């Protein structure tokens, strides 16, 4: 198997430490949802290719701007997050995190996933982001911004229910193989 | 790691790790509260156990079983005894509350009610101003420790020998050499997020939240001291280059 890195990048609220946890024990915790994630070595195979995938998180480094790119040496793929329950989260990728990314990890692909998907039809959800003349972020938007920011792709993903994680991370893997 | 500590600290949980009839009589709350200690004293164990496979097994197998040019094995593990001696005590003194706190005839149910004071002593006075020291040396030699391994394993036969043997075992999967040295450089950063959820759960005794308030902004304050203070060192770098940053 060779040996590929992943690191996944975006704002404190994105869910990027849960959508790790999911994949890494394949469930969403029932007793304890941990608060942080170490790293992790996942074996994928992927279109009939054998990877071990060293998974690392950047929670707890958004303030810290000479401790954070010490996370992107020899990245092979990077997943670049936001919150579907957050416009916000959205409005940070092309100016904060796209412009680091590509400085510290030049020609890494660069997925965009939109988290917690099962948000977008959750009317407690819908009602707070209405006092701020908000919505859940629609599909076209997330599109549109993996389009504009040079993303190798769009995905969606549920840390709570599953839904589109095992998918995100098998195209990570052929996104590191290319 | 040692055993007992492994076994102590095995559960996914607090609420797994004591006896049923022991959760039961505790509140939701408390609960709440002892799960994310739990976590806290989980991953320090963990950290010091890295910082072990660093100096025992990597840094001293280097200098027992390789020839390499000295200075070389110092490059590759920056500040790691140090590192050691700050996490193991840390680690004593968490794993010593928790000791006092059992209750007579149990090797495993106990509540954690005074954890601020620990952590107010450890982000504060001189163990903090070792903490700064030790880790904007050691987050500065971070790059120049990656570039040296990769060197050495490329190039040398015996080097690369000695890696595949000891990083062969199931329970070094997520630990080879690059791995640890960021598994260090993250753990201090991983503090906040674990101390800001512990005290979302201890309102209820206003000293403790008071406490664990002091705590956060301590330690809050070595991580701004300590990314301020750092500056990536690279091999062959001119002065020229320095001055001009
Ligand atoms: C060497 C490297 N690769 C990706 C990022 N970095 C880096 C550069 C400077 C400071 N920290 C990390
Ligand atoms: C130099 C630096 N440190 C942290 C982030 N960056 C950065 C920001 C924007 C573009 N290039 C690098
Ligand atoms: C029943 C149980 N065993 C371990 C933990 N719990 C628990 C208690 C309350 C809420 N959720 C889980």
């Amino acid at each position: 198997a060779i040996r590929k890195k992943l690191v996944i990048v975006g704002d404190g609220a994105c869910g990027k430490t849960c959508l790790l946890i999911v994949f890494s024990k394949d469930q969403f915790p029932e007793v304890y949802v941990p608060t942080v994630f170490e790293n992790y070595v996942a074996d994928i195979e992927v279109d009939g290719k054998q990877v071990e995938l060293a998974l690392w998180d950047t929670a707890g480094q958004e303030d810290y701007d000479r401790l954070r790119p010490l996370s992107y040496p020899d990245t092979d793929v990077i997943l670049m997050c936001f919150s579907i329950d957050s416009p916000d989260s959205l409005e940070n990728i092309p100016e904060k995190w796209t412009p680091e990314v590509k400085h510290f990890c030049p020609n890494v692909p660069i997925i965009l996933v939109g988290n917690k998907k099962d948000l977008r039809n959750d009317e407690h959800t819908r009602r707070e982001l209405a006092k701020m003349k908000q919505e859940p972020v629609k599909p076209e938007e997330g599109r549109d911004m993996a389009n504009r920011i040079g993303a190798f792709g769009y995905m969606e993903c549920s840390a709570k229910t599953k839904d589109g994680v095992r998918e995100v991370f098998e195209m990570a893997t052929r996104a590191a193989l290319q | 790691s040692m055993e007992m500590d492994e076994k102590d600290f095995a559960a996914d949980s607090w609420s797994l790790a004591v006896d049923s009839s022991f959760l039961q009589q505790h509140k939701k709350e408390v609960m709440k509260q002892q799960d994310v200690i739990y976590e806290l004293i989980q991953t320090e164990l963990h950290h010091v156990r890295t910082l072990k496979i660093m100096t025992r097994l990597f840094r001293t197998g280097m200098l027992e079983e390789l020839h390499l040019e000295p200075g070389v094995v110092q490059g590759l593990f920056p500040c790691v005894d140090e590192l050691s001696d700050i996490h193991t005590r840390f680690l004593s003194q968490l794993l010593e509350r928790r000791r006092q706190a059992l209750c007579p005839g149990s090797t495993r149910n106990f509540v954690i009610h005074r954890l601020g004071d620990l952590l107010i002593s450890q982000f504060s006075g001189p163990s903090a101003e070792q903490m700064c020291k030790t880790y904007s040396e050691f987050c500065s030699r971070h790059s120049k420790a990656l570039k040296l391994y990769k060197e050495l394993y490329a190039r040398d036969k015996r080097f690369q020998q000695f890696i595949r043997k000891v990083t062969r075992p199931a329970v070094l999967k997520r630990h080879g050499v690059q791995e640890c040295i960021l598994l260090v450089t993250q753990r201090i950063t991983k503090y906040p997020l674990l101390i800001s959820r512990i005290l979302q759960h201890s309102h209820g005794i206003e000293e403790e939240r008071q406490d664990l308030t002091t705590a956060l902004g301590l330690v809050k304050e070595l991580l701004s001291n300590v990314d301020e203070g750092i500056y990536q060192l690279e091999k062959g770098a001119r002065l020229q280059e320095i001055y001009n940053r």
